[PDB]
């Protein structure tokens, strides 16, 4: 009975894991969409040129 | 009276010989029964734990 608790703890941490990943991600596009609407484009556009 | 008395002791062997029998094949059945009871204990021993 004492591998079948193990799993399941391992199984728990990941599925916490899966959900705080994918939330990090939604809050970075809506940050990221609130805050780039200004000439900050201007720097993104410039930037890879210098490297294409 | 020699032929009475070996009749006699003629049938109680055969009940020595059956009984030999009747006695151990009781203590098989519950050789396997002493052991399958453990398994319930076991089993639900464990069940209570991975529940805990």
């Amino acid at each position: 009975a004492q591998a079948e608790i193990e799993a399941e703890r391992k199984r728990a941490r990941e599925e916490l894991r899966k959900q705080v990943a994918i939330l990090a991600v939604a809050g970075a596009e809506k940050i990221i969409e609130r805050s780039v609407d200004e000439a900050a484009n201007s720097d993104i556009v410039d930037k890879l040129v210098a490297e294409l | 009276d020699l032929d009475l008395a070996k009749a006699s002791a003629t049938d109680q062997l055969k009940k020595a010989k059956a009984e030999a029998q009747v006695i151990i094949e009781q203590a098989n059945k519950r050789r396997s029964q002493i052991l399958d009871e453990a398994k319930a204990e076991a089993e639900q021993e464990r069940t209570k734990i991975v529940a805990q």
